[PDB]
Order: C-alpha cells, then structure tokens, then sequence
C-alpha cells in the first residue's frame, strides 16, 4: 500500500544516515595514529544491502573496514615507532569521502519527495467518501 | 525517577572533555 | 607467493596487528610472532606454521584455512568462521573462546578446555570429546550432535538451538540455563 | 551515486597516486643509485549502456551503441633505469657500475639483496658491507688488518697492499648480477631490489664480460630524476585534479536541482 | 513485477572488500531522473481516478432521487 | 547470511562470541 | 524494534581495559 | 536544585 512507502522510503532515511556517521567518523579519524582498542583505526564502509523478504527496504547489514593497507610513515623519534621507526596511519581517503557525503546527503532528501509525494496520495484518498 | 543534564555540544563530547560538571553528570543517571 | 618480512611490515598497524585480507599470501613463516590482533580472513592459506605465536587474537572468517598445527600460542580468542578447518589439533594454548561456526569440524580434542565461549553451530561434528571443559556460553545449534559425553562441565548457558538431546551427560554441574 | 560522479572521482584517485609517485622523485632526489618511477595511466571498461547485452558493432555511432568509460586509473610505477651521472669522490670504498649489473648483497633473512648504491665499508671483521644497515656483499671480501692501501680493479679484483712485500695480493673479486627486465625488480627500500617472476633469474658473471658493467672505485651514480620533469608533472597533475572536482561539483548542482525544483 | 534489461552501473573501487578481481563494484541499473519522472506520473494518475471515483458515487447518489 | 566482515559494537571483552554482528 | 527495558548507554572509553 | 546552579538575582 502507500503506507508500505513511509516504510521503504523511511527505511533509506536511517541507511543514509548511518553512512553519513560512517563518514563522519573517517574525516574525523583520517590523522589519528593511535586509538583505544590497540587497533589503528581503519576506514569503514556501510554496505547497504535490499532485503527482499513490489516493497524491498534497505537495510544496513553491518559495518566494514577499508581493504587498502595503512599509509606508512618514518617516524623514528615516536613512541609508536616501530624497530624499522615507521609509524602507521589510517587509509582514510578524502576524497571518496567527501563524495560518498554528496551522495549520502543527496539520497537522502530525494527519500523525502518520495513520502511526500505518498502522503499527499493518502490524503486524497482519505477525501474519497466525505 | 528524573533524568537531565546539559544538552548539545557539551553532552555530546567523550567523557574525558571534562566539559560537563561532575554533578551535572551524576543527574543524568537516575534521581529521586 | 609467500610473505616475507618486507612484506610483514606494509600489512601491520601503530600496535602491531597484521591485517592480511584478501591478500594473495599462501604461507606464513615458521616460528612466527605477532604482536597483537592476526586477521587471515578470506586468505589462500591452508596451513598455519608451527611455532607461530599471536599476541592478540586469530581472525580467520571465510577464508581457506584447515590446518592448525600444534604448539601454537594465541594470548587472545580464535574465530575461524567459515574456515574450512575439519579437526582441532591437541594442545593450543588458547586463551580465549573459539568459534567453529559453519566449518567442516568433525573431531575434537579429548578434554579441551575453552576459557571462553564455544560454537559447534551448524558443524557435522557427530560428538563431543569427553571431560569437555566449558568456562562460557555453548552454542550447538543446527549442528549434528545428539548424544553428550558422559561428564562434561558449561560455566554459562547451554543453547541447544534445534538439534535433539537424548543422553545427558551423568555429571553435569551447570552455571547458568539450557536453552533448545 | 550518479555515475558521473564517480567517473570524476577515478580521475581523482587518479591524480592523487601521481602525485605521490612524483613526490617520492623528488625526495630521493640525492640518493646514491636511485632511480626514478613514472606513473602510467590507461582508461578503464567501456560499457555499452542503450544495449541490454554487448551487440558486436551494429551502428556504434548511433544512440544505440552508446559507450560510456568508467574513467582511469594509475596501472603501474615504471622504473626507468637510465644511466645517472658520476660522482668523483676521495672515498676508498665506494663503487660505481658503468652500464648494466647491480651489486650483491647479503639479506638477513638468507636471500640475497641487489642494490646499484655503491656506498660500501667495513665491519670489525674486516669484511666488504653497504655503509647503511651493514649488510655483507656478495662475494665476501675481507680485508686483512696489515694491509694499507685498497685497490678495486676494473672487474671487481680486489688487491690489498703489504709492507714488506712487493706486488699486491689478490683478497677475492667481484661480481655483478644482470636481470634481462631491470624495470621487473621489486623495490624494498634501503637502496635494495628483489628478483620477481616479471625480472627474470639472476645472471651472474665478472664485472667487465659478457656484457656486464665495469667496477669504477671511488665513485658514485646519482640519482636520475629530472627535477624539472617531476615541476612539469606536478603542474599538470594539479590541473586535471581541479578540473575533475569542478565535474563532481557540476553533478551535485545538477542533482539539486532535481529534486529542489520538481 | 520485471527487472529492468539495462546493464548494471560499473564502479571502479579496489578497495571494497566486495569487489572482483579488476576492482570493480557492480550497482543497481536505477536512473533517478527516470524515478522522479514515475513519482509525478504514478501521484497524479492515482488522484485522478479518485475524482472519477468520488464522481461516480454522485452520479448514483443522483440516480436514486430520480421521480423524488 | 551477507557481508563476511561486519563489525562488532560491543567493546573487545575476547572471552565472549559477539551477536551482535550476524555471526552466521 | 521495541524492548521491556531501557536501552543501555554509550561507553566512549579512553582506554578500553578500564571500563 | 541541580547542584551549584547558578542565581538570577544580584550576588
């Protein structure tokens, strides 16, 4: 029904949310060298996924990590330094994120002509019978 | 119970930015 | 190809975890020491090396990995989800749980112990090795086992998740619930 | 994500390993033996999207054989072997290969290391190592504690000379490796290579024959990038960057305007 | 329900832990302008037969006053 | 199941399965 | 979905051995 | 009563 669109679009509403923190947390963390949990930060990805099960919401199934090794860099003098003196940086990468942040914020408002465009069928719908 | 404390930017901060009062923080448990 | 120690260094973070995912490596070199968390997740490799000691814990989900040999050395936990390890070798200091969730496992060693959480679920093991020693939650759901030792010891909860228990072990001390 | 968008981004990527590529040039701009990696680009998949499969030909210039690429990509850093020039230095153990061949180097972990930099010395037990981690040269060459004067011949006959003792006796020769693709070797830092299946098995051989390179002492090779071709470089990989971000920026005002006036 | 016959939108990305062996991300085959364009068109199709429906009723409102 | 490398929430305890993830 | 008791906070540790 | 809160009125 129209309602099953405030559910499929409502659902892409809190997807493309969750990508816009997944990125948010990548600017912030594309210089930190060290971090809690003795892992090197490492970028992440949401991976949406259609969950079938006519109507097919989006559903996050779980963050992933970047694939790319960490940037390398000759820090001999640091505390974190290596034997060879190297130090270990995330592989955050800028400029996909910056795009994935165009696109997750694009996405995002598009859901919301698609509920308005729904409501107002619902409402023209309800006026049938007065 | 009540719960409250300071909203935006200060709440929204790791607790080691000691940015919030120490009691402040206490009231956003529980309080009778 | 095989990892060498140039290599090593451009797969390993600020505290010494070696991420290998996805990477084209076949075997690691004897007596090999990690100094935190190991990841040979989705990896061609079908052997550990002996002596190979992990600073942190083993992470193995959905590669090709089935032999582990012994005197291996791994401070934190093993997850070898979706590996395709068919027997756990004797004598692994482990020191966290072991999960053998969806992997081709069939024996077990006799009086293991896990000082942690352990999963059989949806595995063709037939039965559990006797004196198994349980510190955390066991999970056996989907799997093929029907018939528990005679003693066995689970610290946590016993989640049956489908399969049919007819022989209950005679000593059983259990800290916690038995769930189907 | 529109396609166009990521299309620019590739271009982006792109630029930005060149950019790092040129970087690492200019920095081993006084290295000893270094030599200079360009970065190659080629345009990736063409797709055919007004087809539902790929329709050999049949009209490829009209809207129905449409083609699109998914932009480019930085497919390989070339190392270019070009001969550097020399450098004269009064050091007694540094040495230079003119032409082709690498010098031989003994790796800790058992293999063997080839490296151009010449820059070689001894350890406490009088053998020949780099004067960097210290590594020991192939073939191993000690120098005995009476002797006063080093002589490195034109095919790496290494001669020592004694007090009390007329004519120069012989400590050992040298040898220089020879890979038939130099570009295939890996690079693993320290001025070192590695022998892959792209380079081909070792050849090696007296340094003066079969082609192979002569052994001069008391020199160097600099390094072979050109400062003023990684400028050059720079200023057109900094203009394709700008020019791909101001694609990208278009797309998203195109895309805003879609769903802000509809 | 029938999927569209258009080929997949290829990505370059060898970063993705789900790509393939060339790097590359296979994404669905959606054109947005085109979904914009079936937004309006499905909206006000669907407000237009509830006028002929609401309409109709009238009609047979009407038909039962007929001889009153 | 889906994507063979989703994280986990829970903070690191190495003695307990996480479930949260789809450890399927 | 919905529960029968109040979700747990968020722990932002600066060492996670001291939680 | 949120403690140490501060006054609105003249110290």
């Amino acid at each position: 029904s129209l309602f099953n669109v405030f559910n499929v679009t409502g659902s892409a509403m809190s997807a493309e949310s969750v990508r816009l923190n997944t990125t948010s947390s990548n600017l912030a963390n594309a210089d930190s060298v060290s971090s809690s949990a003795k892992d090197t930060y490492k970028a992440r990805h949401a991976v949406f996924g259609a969950e079938l099960s006519d109507t097919v919401p989006v559903k996050v199934m779980g963050i992933v990590e970047s694939d790319k090794p960490l940037s390398a860099e000759y820090n001999p003098d640091h505390p974190l330094a290596n034997e060879e003196g190297y130090i270990y940086k995330p592989n955050v990468n800028v400029m996909e994120e910056m795009a994935n942040m165009i696109s997750a914020s694009r996405a995002y408002q598009t859901n919301v002509q698609v509920a308005d465009s729904s409501k107002q069928m619902l409402l023209r719908t309800l006026q049938m019978g007065q | 119970n009540m719960v409250a404390g300071i909203p935006g930017a200060l709440s929204n901060q790791p607790p080691a930015d000691a940015s919030i009062p120490q009691d402040v923080a206490q009231m956003k448990d529980g309080s009778v | 190809y095989e990892l060498d120690y140039y290599s090593k260094f451009g797969h390993t973070d600020n505290y010494g975890n070696l991420d290998l995912r996805n990477k084209p490596y076949t075997q690691l070199p004897s007596g090999f020491v990690v100094k935190g968390n190991l990841n040979i997740s989705q990896t061609p490799i079908k052997k550990l090396p002996k002596g190979l000691d992990v600073g942190g814990s083993l992470e193995a989900t959905n590669s090709a990995l089935k032999t582990i040999r012994s005197g291996t050395k791994i401070k934190g936990y093993a997850n070898l989800l979706g590996s395709k390890i068919e027997s756990w070798p004797r004598g692994i200091k482990l020191g966290g749980y072991l999960n053998l969730t969806d992997t081709p496992l069939k024996t077990l060693p006799a009086k293991l112990r896990v000082k942690g959480d352990l999963s059989v679920i949806r595995t063709p093991i037939s039965a559990l090795p006797e004196g198994l020693v349980v510190d955390g939650n066991l999970y056996i759901g989907g799997s093929a086992l029907q018939v528990f030792p005679d003693t066995m010891t689970v610290k946590g909860n016993i989640f049956l998740g489908g399969n049919k228990i007819t022989k209950w072990p005679s000593n059983l001390t259990l800290g916690g619930a038995v769930a189907p | 994500m529109h396609p166009a968008l990521w299309v620019s981004k590739t271009g982006l990527d792109a630029q930005q390993t060149n950019i790092a590529t040129i970087s690492n040039n200019l920095a081993n701009a006084s290295t000893v033996g270094y030599k200079k990696s360009r970065a190659v680009f080629e345009d990736l998949f063409y797709q055919n999207i007004n087809q539902p499969g790929g329709q050999s030909s049949q009209n490829t210039e009209l809207p129905s054989g449409l083609m699109l690429g998914a932009g480019s990509k930085v497919v390989a850093t070339q190392k270019v072997h070009t001969h550097g020039n020399a450098q004269t230095t009064t050091n007694a153990l540094d040495m230079m290969v003119e032409g082709d061949g690498f010098f031989q180097v003994t790796l800790p972990d058992g293999n063997i290391g080839y490296t151009r930099n010449g820059q070689f010395t001894l350890n406490g037990e009088g053998t020949l190592v780099t004067s960097g981690s210290g590594y020991p040269v192939e073939p191993e060459i000690v120098i005995p504690e009476d002797a006063i004067s080093i002589t490195v011949g034109t095919d790496g006959e290494v001669s020592v000379r004694v007090r009390g003792q007329q004519d120069n006796q012989v400590v050992g020769q040298l040898t220089i490796t020879d890979f038939v693709n130099p570009g295939g070797l890996e690079p693993i830092g320290q001025n070192l290579y590695l022998p892959t299946g792209a380079s081909g098995d070792p050849q090696e051989g007296v340094p003066g024959l079969d082609g192979l390179g002569e052994i001069r002492q008391s020199m160097l090779e600099a390094s072979n990038v050109n400062v003023t071709e990684e400028l050059v470089n720079m200023i057109e990989a900094q203009r394709v960057y700008e020019m791909n971000s101001k694609v990208i920026s278009s797309v998203d005002k195109m895309m805003s305007f879609v769903n802000q006036q509809l």
